[PDB]
Parts: structure tokens; sequence; C-alpha cells
RNA sequence: AGUGGAGCCUGCGGCUUAAUUUGCACCCGGCCCGGACACGGACAGGAUUGACAGAUUGAUAGCUCUUUCUCGAUUCCGUGGGUGGUGGUGCAUGGCCGUUGUUGGCUGGUUAAUUCCGAUGAACGAGACUCUGGCAUGCUAUUCUUAGAGGGACAAGUGGCGUUCAGCCACCCGAGAUUGAGCUAACAGGUCUGUGAUGCCCUGUCCGGGGCUGCACGCGCGCUACACUGACUGGCUCAGCGUGUCCUACGCCGGCAGGCGCGGGUAACCCGUUGAACCCCAUUCGUGAUGGGGAUCGGGGAUUGCAAUUAUUCCCC
């Protein structure tokens, strides 16, 4: 539901944004191993909404991929943090 | 929801509702509620009120009751005149419900049974089923018995539904009835046998059971009333092969004819022979379950029936009079049934046959004979299917008829020199093996002792003249008929006047003849085990022991052979003869065994005579043995120290007699020398020895703890010993001693603390001791389980 | 202790072919075992003893006809060869 | 003995046909719904949702054709050689079944009936695989140490419990009546929603009617006959394997198909002592495509089913 509700690529209140950012905070310290669906979930989220994270956000999520990361997926969701042009 | 609680009617209100403000029981809220019974015809409130009284009632209000049971019944018929004009279910069935209980706990009584009784034949289930258990509870709870067999009789008589209803009713009710009124029911019963209905024949059928079954008394049922039953029910026998109504007229006939016997056993046994007659008859029936019900009707009246009264009948032969023609008649039947036509019921047949030789074969004798020689041509088929149900046959004949007079009936053909080899009758010798219990051993001798003779020497003189067939034949015919002797020995009837005929027979046979040995053995055993029952024929047998137990002593202590069925002929023959010659054959062989020119083999078996002789002598004996063997309890050879502690644990054995008197008079000694014994004791040795120690524990005094606390260690060495033997006798040790102390003081669980603490220590040293006592704790716990105290166990864990 | 099928199949063989050598007790059963067949396993051996011990005190209380015409069969195949 | 001849039936070819399906699949008509992504259009001036009534229709229906009432962003039009997802499919993959002993423990209506439906627990034990020890005053260079072989114990014997045979218990003798080593495991039967941006290949439902061999022919199974060793009519007298809550006894009516009632049968019980046909006896027929042979047709009656028309089947002429 979140990759394809992502996908619906409609314009995001910040404050959902806000929310987001904070479940995937709380996925920062677990050791469970995540399924390869939930990189797609965020590969779906650093495509669509690049723009409206701030430079806490990309840094956040830097190290959310450094401490979980991936052997196939991992580099295409570092691009696009890397290469992100925010508001 | 509510139906299952605690406080609702379920439970509660059996209970404590009863005690009507504290006090069990007052009916003021019975009569209090009147006016709700009066000019209220609600539903389901009527009901409520009703359940409660119907449960309230039981807890016998019984002179209340007996007061105003006028109150209660004109209540009563109100409302059932209501309820019936009303036309309701539950109000009416609980209504009856507490009629049964006041009419249980009890000229207008019988107007209030009859209300009660009219409500039976309604249509309704729930109304029928109430007012049926009703009356049962009311009768068997009688004045009132001629009135409802009355209304019953006049219910059948006028009417086809309802009649299965009354004659559950009758059914229910027949036993308590009056003789006239069973007459009358018997003669409405028949009535409506006339009928083809099944339904009506099946319920009757179940209604003459049910009398039949509860053994009514001279008041219900008379003698000649049940004999005109059973030739009045004879007019039936559905066809041959109906299956439902048959085995219930087999039934009824059972049950009928051991009525009959009970009441009057000649006039009874009088009338069973046509009874067996028809049961032959419907034993052609294709259904296996009529042969199978036949089969143990038959049977069960052939025990009960027949066994207990046939002393009182006695001798029978084929020209009897009385009741003895009757089982003569019966014995036709039976024998009768015995022909090909059956050819499929042969295994029942036999078992009949089989259950009336074990019944009347020593009482019928003369007569019983025809029909022994015909299935003895019946196992001349070539393919018999019942050869064991036969040979059980004829072993039932052997232990009742006795082989005297089968052998009367089908002579053994092997009678000396026979032209051909293929005997027919081979089988009868391993049936008289197996089933002589009970006949004279004077017939065994004077016909199988020259028979015996002459077979052997036919196999000998055939064996030299280079035939090796017919006479290995011929030997195993002398061995298998030289079997006979335990058979015969079991129970004899003449083994005051017949054991001196063999005494010197069996000496020669036990001396020269290694090929009867061991059944001349067990033969003597089997002899001792079960006929040493009167004194003349013990003090026969121990005339005869004073010749025997040389030649036994010498044919145990030959050298080489079956030396334990000897051995065990010797102790039992010991343990039943005088005293006086066991002191002089133990004074003989104390002799042999001091005497140092006896070789090993020699001196064991010696040894093993004094082991024998040990436990039957007087004081004075066992203790000069005790004298001789204490040296020997330290010889350097394990099988004479062996030897040694089997014979201390000999006379240690026995708890009464002068085995007991020596053991109290020489405790102390055989502590000491036990103690002294302990250091030099070779490892088959601690088998005997923990049991000799066994039996000086059971009678121990208190003042022998120090003996118990040197002997622990050495239990737990045993229990963890070589042998299983002396591991079972460590563990048996142990279990007796924490027993012993049970004893020694008042408190159990601190006296087994005190034992748990004396072998504690054994978990602190060398590694296979650690072992053995954690193997001792082991063995310990499963024991006296809660009597060491759980914690304390924990602790152990 | 429970019995096998092996043992008990060779038993019954070598009762069928060589009854008459058999005798009652078990020293003679292992005489035979030992001179009749080859048996490279001792406790295989000793348990074929003991069963024709128990065959041998079994079939002797049996009718003896049997026993007869057995011995007739016996006799007239060791002829035959 | 036949078949191949003849009539009928049926199987493959072939021919007709909308289809005569194929190694209910077929045909004739009427419903239902059919991506997002990108870009360009319409859209609160209102995108779009629901709808009565009438009709079209073989029938009715906001699922259609008229007439305006309401719901409002819940949107809807077009073009892509761009993916694709309610897709199909294989592999590794985590859990879970089954797989390779023993003893206990009732409110309601309904029926002949403790009949029917209806509400409504415990413990005990658990290698039958391979090797092998105790005792040798024996053989071997040998009673005290050795290390090769040969013996010895196998439940063999006794007494009880035992389906009287498998087994169990205890005991005598015996060194040994069981003391030590090694071996849980396995899923080609699988199952259950998880892991690989896992390899591949693509982006129908209900309804009414018909047809399912319709027939010039080729190639083959079969049935009935071509008659006198026969056809008709009457009389007489014999089976076996099976099946049955649809097999049927019996009574009445009809001439027959067949109707009505009342019983038996969940079965060697009732059909059923399975009263079968050829056969046997007696009558008529006389070598005649005929009383042999029955096809194809005309009329009427009955039965099974929603439905018998292209004849379902049976009876009579």
């Amino acid at each position: 539901f979140l990759r394809l509700l992502l996908d619906k690529k409609y314009a995001l209140p910040y404050r959902v944004l806000d929310a987001l950012v904070f479940h995937f905070l709380g996925f920062r310290t677990e050791k469970r191993e995540l399924p390869v669906l939930w990189h797609q979930c965020l590969l779906t989220l650093v495509q669509r909404y690049k723009a409206d994270l701030a430079t806490d956000q990309k840094e956040a999520l830097l190290e959310l991929l450094r401490l979980q990361p991936h052997p196939q997926l991992s580099p295409e969701i570092r691009r696009e943090l890397q290469s992100a042009v925010p508001r | 929801a509510a139906h299952k609680e605690i406080c609702a009617v379920l439970a509660a209100v059996t209970e404590v509702i009863r005690s009507q403000g504290g006090k069990e029981t007052e009916t003021e809220y019975f009569a209090a509620l009147m006016t709700t019974m009066e000019a209220v015809e609600s539903p389901e409130s009527l009901a409520a009120v009703a359940y409660l009284l119907n449960l309230v009632l039981k807890r016998v209000p019984s002179p209340v009751l007996i007061k105003k049971f006028s109150d209660t019944s004109k209540a009563f018929m109100d409302i059932m005149s209501a309820q019936a004009s009303s036309g309701s279910t539950s109000v009416l069935r609980w209504v009856l419900s507490c009629l049964a209980t006041l009419l249980r706990k009890q000229p207008v009584t019988l107007q209030v049974y009859h209300g009660l009784l009219s409500f039976t034949v309604h249509p309704k289930p729930k109304i029928r089923k109430a007012a049926q258990h009703g009356v049962c509870s009311v009768l068997k709870g009688h004045p009132a018995a001629i009135s409802t067999a009355k209304f019953c009789i006049q219910e059948i008589e006028k009417s086809a539904t309802t009649t299965l209803h009354m004659l559950t009713l009758l059914k229910d009710l027949l036993p308590c009835f009056p003789e006239g009124l069973v007459k009358s029911c018997s003669e409405t019963l028949l009535r409506v046998m006339t009928l083809s209905h099944v339904l009506v024949t099946a319920c009757a059928m179940q209604a003459f059971h049910s009398l039949f079954h509860a053994r009514p008394g001279l008041s219900t049922l008379s003698a000649e009333l049940n004999a005109q039953i059973i030739t009045a029910l004879y007019d039936y026998v559905p066809s041959e092969n109906d299956l439902q109504p048959l085995l219930a007229w087999l039934k009824v006939m059972e049950k009928a004819h051991i009525n009959l016997v009970r009441l009057q056993w000649d006039l009874g046994l009088g009338h069973l022979p046509r009874f067996f007659g028809t049961a032959v008859t419907c034993l052609l029936s294709p259904h296996s379950q009529v042969l199978t019900a036949a089969t143990q009707s038959l049977k069960e009246i052939l025990k009960e029936c027949v066994a207990p009264h046939m002393a009182d009948i006695g001798s029978v032969t084929s020209s009897a009079s009385g009741p003895a023609q009757s089982v003569a008649k019966m014995f036709r039947a039976v024998e009768e049934g015995l022909t090909y036509k059956f050819h499929a019921a042969w295994s029942s047949v036999l078992q009949l046959l089989c259950v009336f030789f074990e019944a009347c074969g020593r009482q019928a004798h003369p007569v019983m004979r025809k029909c022994l020689q015909s299935l003895c041509d019946l196992r001349l088929s070539p393919h018999f299917p019942h050869t064991a149900a036969l040979d059980q046959a004829v072993g039932a004949a052997v232990t009742s008829m006795g082989p005297e007079v089968v052998l009367q009936a089908v002579p053994l053909e092997i009678d000396g020199s026979e032209e051909t080899l293929d005997f027919p009758r081979s089988w009868l010798l391993p049936v008289i093996r197996d089933h002589v219990q009970e006949t004279r051993l004077g017939f065994f001798t004077t016909y199988f002792l020259p028979l015996a003779n002459t077979l052997k020497s036919k196999a000998m003189d055939l064996a030299q003249a280079g035939s090796t067939v017919e006479s290995k034949i011929y030997d195993t015919l002398q061995w298998q008929m030289w079997t006979l002797l335990p058979g015969f020995c079991t129970r004899p009837t003449d083994v005051a006047i017949s054991f001196k005929g063999l005494a010197r027979t069996l000496g020669m046979a036990i001396s020269e003849r290694p090929d009867l040995r061991v059944t001349v053995c067990q033969a003597l055993r089997t002899l001792i085990t079960k006929g040493c029952q009167a004194e003349a024929d013990r003090a026969e047998v121990s005339r005869f022991a004073k010749n025997f137990l040389p030649i036994l002593f010498n044919l145990y202590g030959q050298p080489v052979a079956p030396r334990r069925a000897v051995l065990e002929t010797i102790r039992t023959y010991l343990t039943i003869t005088d005293t006086q010659l066991v002191n002089s054959l133990l004074e003989k062989a104390s002799e042999k065994v001091l005497d140092p020119a006896s070789s090993d083999f020699t001196r064991l078996s010696v040894l093993d005579l004094v082991v024998a002789l040990a436990p039957c002598a007087d004081e004075a004996a066992i203790s000069k043995l005790y004298s001789t063997i204490r040296p020997y309890l330290e010889s350097k050879a394990h099988g004479v120290q062996k030897k040694a502690y089997r014979v201390l644990e000999e006379v240690c054995a026995s708890p009464q007699g002068p085995g007991a008197l020596f053991v109290q008079s020489h405790l102390e000694d055989l502590k000491k020398t036990l103690l002294d014994s302990l250091r030099s004791t070779s490892s088959p040795a601690k088998r005997p020895r923990l049991k000799c120690l066994l039996h000086i524990v059971r009678k121990l005094s208190a003042e022998h703890k120090e003996f118990i606390t040197a002997l622990i260690p050495e239990v737990i060495l045993c229990t963890k010993e070589v042998s299983v033997g002396a591991r079972k006798n460590a563990f048996a040790l142990l279990v007796e001693m924490g027993h012993a102390f049970l004893r020694f003081g008042s408190n159990q669980e601190e006296a087994l603390q005190c034992y748990l603490v004396l072998i504690y220590p054994g978990l602190v040293g060398a590694v296979t001791m650690v072992s053995c006592s954690i193997l001792a704790l082991t063995h310990l716990l499963f024991e006296f389980k809660g009597l060491m105290g759980t914690s304390t166990v924990e602790q152990l864990l | 202790r429970v019995r096998t099928k092996t043992v008990k199949k060779a038993a019954r063989v070598i009762i069928e072919k060589y009854y008459t050598r058999l005798g009652n007790d078990f020293h003679t059963n292992k005489r035979v075992c030992e001179e009749i067949a080859i048996i490279p396993s001792k406790k295989l051996r000793n348990k074929i003893a003991g069963y024709v011990t128990h065959l041998m005190k079994r079939i002797q209380r049996g009718p003896v006809r049997g026993i007869s015409i057995k011995l007739q069969e016996e006799e007239r195949e060791r002829r035959d060869n």
C-alpha cells in the first residue's frame, strides 16, 4: 500500500512526509531482514518526493542506508539521494 | 448462558432451595401458589412453578403429605382436567412428575393412581414417557398392581400404535404383579402373538424377558404356570432363519427354563430335553449369531441348571427312570447333534460336548461312550479343521470320564505287536498326558507298565536287528506314554495303597533309565505339588523317601545329566520328609565334605546336597553345620565360599522352625562372622550373601545400627555388582533395610533422613562408588517417594 | 529377549531335512548344529540350538503318526539318493 | 460357424451444413466489464454517479433508445511498438502435517423404543542395529604378567500368569540370565502467504434457441433373415452368475401398453421352490418374395421427464 500510494504521485502534505520519515527512523536499529519490497518502497519514495526532503532527512536516510544496506537496490537509493534537488 | 450457572435450577435449587426458610421442607409455598394455579391459564409460568415443586417435593415431607394428600390430590385433578381441556404439554408433564413423587412417598389414592395411569396412552411422547416412568417409580417404591394390570389388559382387549407403549408398560411392570394377573397377561400376550405383526412380537418377547429375568418368587410366578408358559410358547419357532425374533425366543426360553429349574429342579430338568432338541434342530440355521446364542444358552444351562444338581441325580444307565432319564435324553440330543447334517457348527457342537463332559462324565459314564466312538470316527476324516476342538473335547472327557472308561470305549491299538505302523489313535496319549488329573494310579500301573516293558523290549530288539526306523517310533511311543505318570500323579485317589507298587519301579527307572529320568523327577515333584493333602499319603511318601533319598543323592553326585531337576526334586522331597533321616544324611554329607580324599566336583555336589539338607534339619544339626561351614567362608575357592554363603542363606531363609531358633540363638556370632568374612568375599559369593544379609534384616532388633552402617558400602558396591542377581539382591536389601529403619524410631521421616545421611557421603569419594551411590539413591527415590520430603529431594536433585 | 526371522527359518529347514539326527537335550542339539551346518556366527549357532531345543521339547509331545510318516518320508529320501 | 450379399443400427473417411465439436468442446443472437506511465484536450460556466415511466428486444433492462431530476472532482477522451499485472510457469528459500504400545473416565418438538434431530477428562512406559566383557590351571612362544586361536550362554532348566502359543514374572545352577562402544535421522507425499529489484511467455461470465451424423459414397464391427432341421396356435417342463430403497409379491380396472390401493425386502429372510428361452408334445400352413422376412410409412392410446417437434420409449390396427 505504501509503494503503490507513493506511486500515485500526488501532492504530498508535509505532516505526512514527517510521519513517513518518523516511521523510517523507527526502522533504525532493528536487525530483522527487510524484504526487497521494503527497498522498493524506499526507492519509490526517493524517486517521487526527493525534492520535498530537507537536508537532515537526506542524511538521516543516508545512515538508514548505511546500517541497513542492500547488495542490489541500495546504490539506486544512494544516487537518488545524492542527485536530489531540494525546494 | 444462565442454565449452566451454579445459582440456577441446575444444581443449587436441588440442594439449598428445598430448605424453605432454613428447614426442609415447607409446602407453604405450594399451598400459597394455589392462587396462581387457580383461574390463571397462562403458559410458561405454570410450567416453572410446576418444575420447581417437582424438584422440591422429593425431600420427604411425608407426614404432611399424608395429612394434606387430599388437598394436593384435588389440586392435581383440577390441574389435569383444566390442562386436558386446554391442551398443553410442559405443565402436564411435571404435574405428572409430582404425582409420581407424591404417590411414591405416600380409596381416593386409587383414584389418584387411576388419574396418573390414564395419561399413559396419551399420544404426546413427553406426557406418555413421564407417565410410564412415574407409574414404574410408584409401583417400585403392592395393592395397586391388580388395578393397573386390569387396566393394561382391558386396554389391550379394546384395541395399533399404543399397543407397543402399553407393552413397554407390561415389560417394565410384569415382576410386580400377582399370579392370577400374571396368568391373564400371559394369555393376553399370547393372544397378540396370534397376530402376525413383528413389532408387537418383539415387544412381547421383551416383556417376557423382563418377567423371567427378574427371577420372581412363588407369589408372582409358580412352577406350574412357568411350565404352562414354556409349553404354550413352543408354538411359534418363527421359521428357522429370521434372526430377529429367534434370538429373543431362545432368550426367553433360557430365562424361563432357569426359573423353572430354580423353582423345582426335577420338573425343569424334565422339560429341558425338548428345549435341547429344538436348539439342536435350530442349529441348522445359516446365521452365525443363532449358533452363538444357542451355544451360549445351552452352555450356561448346563453349567448352572445341571451341574450343581447332578450329584443328587447320581449315576445314570440306559434304564433310568427319573431326571437321570432326562439327562440321558439330554445326551441323546447333543449326540444326535454330532451327525453330518451340521458340518459347519461342529466347533460349537464340540464345545457343547466338552462342557457336557466336564459337567456330567463322572456320573454319566455307562451310556456316554457311543458318542466318544463317533467323535473318534470323526477325526478319521482326511481334512478336519476342528482337530483342536475335538482334542479339547477328548481332554475334557479324559478329565471327567477317566481314561480307564475312555479306553474301554475307544481302546488303544498299540497293544504290543502291530502289523502296520500307521497308528490312527496316536493322539490319545497326548490327550491323556495333558488331561489326566483325578484318576487312580493303579490303573496306570496295571495297564501301562507291562505294555511299556514289551514295547521297549520290542524297540531294543528291532534296533539290534538293523531296523532303525520302527525302533525310533516305538521308543517315541513308550517315552510319550511314560509321560502319563505326572498326569496320574496329579490328584490320585488310591495313592495310599498304589504307591507301594511303583516305588522300586521308579527307583530303577530313575537309576538305570536316563531317558525317562527328568519326567520321573517331574512326576515326583508333580505328585508332591498336589498330592500330600492327606496324612497317610504323606506318611507313605516319607516311608519311601527313606529309600529314594540315597538313590537321588547318588544320581546327583555322579560324574558326567539333568542335575537341576534332580536338585529341585530333592529340595521339595526333603521339605516333605522327617527330620531324623535329614540329620543322618546331614552327618553323611558333612563326613563326605570333610573327607580330604574327595574330588572338587564331588565336593561341590555334596555341598549342594548340604544346601538342600540345611533348612530341613533341627536346631542342633543346623548349629553344628554352621560351626563346620563357618571356617569355609574365608576359603580362597570361589565355589566353596559360594556354597557356604548359600548354606548361610538357606538356614536363615526359614521364618519359623529350627532355623529361626538357630538365628535367634546365634545372631551375635552370625553378625561377627559376616563382618569378619566381608573382607574376603569373592565376586559370585556376593549374590547369595546379600540374601543371607536380607534374611537377617527383617527381624533385626533396634540395637544393631553399627552392623547396618558397616554393611552400607557392601550393599552399594553390590548395587553396582557384575551379576544382575547380586544387583537385584542389593536393591531388595536396600529396600528392606530402609524398612528396618522404619521400626527403630517414632518419626518415619527423621529415620529415613538418618538412613539417607548414612549413604550421602557416597557422593564424595571415588568415581565408581559415586556412580554406585547415585544408583542407590535412584532406587531409593522410587520406593519411599514422599517420605524423604520433597525439598530434601530437591537438594539431592 | 525377542526372536528374529533367520534363526527360526534356518531351524525349520534344518529340521525338515534332518529331523532324524536331532536329540532331546541342548548339548546334542549343539553337536548336530556343528556337524550339520557350518554356521560361522557363534551367536546365531547358539540361538539356533536354543530354538531347536524348544522345537524338540515341543513336537515330541504330539501325535506319533505324523512323526512315523515323517521318518518314512526321510528314510525314503535318504534311500533314493 | 461365419462376415463380405440384403434391410436396419453404428465407428472412421468423404459430402451437405451456421454447427453437423474434439483428439458441450460446436453454431446463431443478447448482457457484463477491458491498466497505470508520458504528453495533448474537456471539467466547478460544471467532470462524473444513481434513477421512475415508456420502448427496443425471442424477453426485461438507466446494463441499451427517449424525457429531464439528482451525486458532485470520487474526473474521462486520444496517441505511444514505453513498461506491464487479480496474470501462467521453474529454481534456492523458513515453518507445519502424516509417514517410515498400556491402563483408566438435557429447555424443545420426535419414535414401538435410553428412537430422531436439537443445546451440550486423565495418566504409565518405550534402541528388538553391529561388535563385545566377567570364567578358562585347555592349544599355541604359559598355573602369577602377555597375544593369536579354540571353548563357554542360548532364556538353556524350574514354578506360576497366559487365546495354552507368542510373551511376562520370580528362582536354582552357572563367571556371565545383560556390562560396555558405535549408530538422532529422512520427505522424489507434501503442505502453509516469506525470502531473490529470481529465469522465462503474454497484456471470460450469464441467458434463449439449434446441432451433436444430418447422407451420393468408400472402408469395417454388429443385429434380423433369406424358410419345411421352418413360421403360427395351444399344452408341457428344466437353470446359473448377480442386483435391489428402487426390486417387487398380492388385490381391483383395462384387450394391451399401463393406473389405483395395500404389504415384504439395507437382503442366502422378500421378489425367488428366480415356473427363462431354445427344447418336447399336439394343431394349421405346402415350395408360392407365400401364414418366410420385417424395413419404411398412416391413425389412435400410455408412460418418463421443466421440454418428446427432426418420430425418447412402449402398446394396437
